[PDB]
């Protein structure tokens, strides 16, 4: 991250997001293991 | 030859791959280098990952 | 040393020992305003 | 080339080249846009 | 396994022998001397070792510059005998020997750029605090000043820092001939200590920077060779000599193209 940058993203996320959006976030999470391994890893992908 | 029954465990470890998916290059190339890992604790879905994204990077049109 | 000088205060150091432990004993300015025209003066701080 | 007061911007500066970058990097309070952060001194003759 | 190119069984041992041994000999500068870069050549004109040897040049400049950040010592040791002298003796003498100035300038001419200082005028100070405790009035010969007996060793020493960095010995204020006491051998030992670190932290970034101006240089003429066959192991070289590196990101490489060396090299053709 450039200066700029970093402090784009603090901006963003502590003042943009809040604020537009009233509190209605929450974080997330994933296991892109099983993720791709569910979706992907199936015939078309896999046969040559 | 022990080596070759170690490839072929590790194809049928992998996905259960056929011998015809076994042919492909991506798969040629990278079943010798699989052989030489996975005697280790290492996983068996971080396998699966990496030829995942190897043949992924092979087929850019 | 950046407080005291964006507050405006020379005599950088407070010479914290024989020096202080006089100054407890009672001590001044030492350098009267040179001019004056109105007499004593002297303000207080509460913050709020 | 930053050669004059203005026409000289920082975030674009040091994007071409790494060097102002790392000094930027090591100096945060010259990448402002308002006043002057240094020129090279040959250029920098400000009286002048 | 010390890997290299299509490369011979003599130049090989030639190659590991300079990088074994790169602290002992003098004048490390790999662009200085060019009986190692021109030696690593695969031979037989142009078409047979153009692609060769810039694979192996880079494989050269790569090593070159992982066996110097392993094998750099601390300079840190002699900016903390910096920091001895500098706080113990001359701010006991400016404040409790007496005499000598105020708090605000001495303290903070001392104290100020602890963290990458270049500064000679601060120096010069010093040096013109001792030729005034010493004999003579100018600052010509400043660092053992009032003896001249040693001047062209430490001069010497100096240069043979800016020469081989990485393998640098600290000379020594002798004991019983002296123009004043501790003070001006503290003094002494003092600006010959800064500006022996200033040295060696200005030849070595010196070098560091060479180096991976050398390797980024290199990685584009790799990449525009590589970029135009279309074959699989020839798009995996071409990912693996186009990863980003920096002087931290060297060692890990250096460790990634051991196992890919095998692939790489059916992949030039």
């Amino acid at each position: 991250p450039s200066n700029e940058n970093t402090i784009l993203s603090k901006i963003f996320y502590f003042c943009v997001l809040p604020a537009l959006s009233n509190n209605k976030a929450c974080g997330a999470g994933v296991n892109v293991k099983e993720l791709v391994l569910d979706l992907f890893y199936t015939e078309p992908f896999i046969c040559p | 030859k022990e080596e070759e029954k170690k490839k072929q465990q590790m194809l049928t470890g992998v996905l259960g791959l056929q011998p015809t998916m076994a042919n492909h290059p991506v798969l040629g190339v990278f079943l010798p280098k699989y052989a030489k890992q996975n005697g280790g604790n290492v996983d068996k879905t971080a396998f699966r990952l990496d030829l995942i994204r190897m043949l992924a990077l092979h087929r850019l049109n | 040393t950046w407080i005291r000088h964006h507050v405006g205060i020379e005599k950088p150091n407070p010479s914290e020992g024989e020096a202080l432990n006089i100054i407890t004993f009672g001590g001044i300015n030492k350098n009267p305003p040179s001019i004056l025209l109105h007499g004593q003066q002297a303000i207080c701080e509460v913050i709020l | 080339i930053p050669f004059h007061r203005f026409f000289s911007d920082p975030g674009i500066c040091g994007t071409m080249n790494a060097d102002i970058q790392v000094f930027l990097n090591t100096f945060p309070h010259y990448q402002r846009n308002d006043g002057g952060f240094p020129l090279p001194p040959p250029l920098a003759l400000e009286f002048y | 396994s010390i890997p290299f190119a299509w490369l011979d069984r003599d130049k090989v041992q030639r190659l590991t022998n300079f990088l074994s041994n790169l602290e002992n000999l003098e004048n490390v500068d790999l662009r200085e001397h060019p009986y190692v870069t021109n030696s690593c050549v695969v031979r037989e004109g142009e078409d047979v070792d153009e692609l060769k040897t810039l694979y192996n040049t880079f494989i050269l400049w790569l090593m070159y510059h992982y066996v110097l950040s392993k094998r750099k010592p601390d300079y840190n040791a002699i900016w903390q005998d910096i920091t001895k002298l500098q706080n113990v003796v001359n701010e006991y003498l400016k404040s409790k020997g007496l005499n000598k100035g105020n708090f605000e300038n001495m303290f903070t001419n001392k104290e100020k750029f602890e963290s990458q200082f270049s500064d000679i005028h601060r120096a010069l100070l010093r040096l013109g605090n001792s030729i005034r405790w010493g004999s003579n009035v100018p600052i010509d010969t400043p660092y053992v000043n009032l003896t001249a007996e040693d001047s062209s060793e430490i001069e010497n020493n100096l240069q043979d820092a800016e020469k081989n960095m990485l393998w640098y010995t600290v000379y020594n204020i002798n004991d019983p001939w002296d123009e004043n006491g501790y003070l001006v051998t503290s003094i002494n030992k003092l600006v010959y200590l800064g500006k022996l670190f200033v040295t060696l932290n200005q030849s070595w970034s010196k070098l560091e920077k060479v180096a991976m101006s050398q390797i980024v240089t290199t990685q584009n003429h790799l990449s525009g060779h590589l970029r135009k066959n279309e074959n699989f192991n020839a798009v995996y070289s071409q990912r693996v000599l186009q990863t980003p590196l920096t002087g931290q990101r060297v060692e890990s490489f250096l460790k990634i193209i051991t196992s890919d060396y095998e692939i790489i090299k059916s992949s030039l053709e």
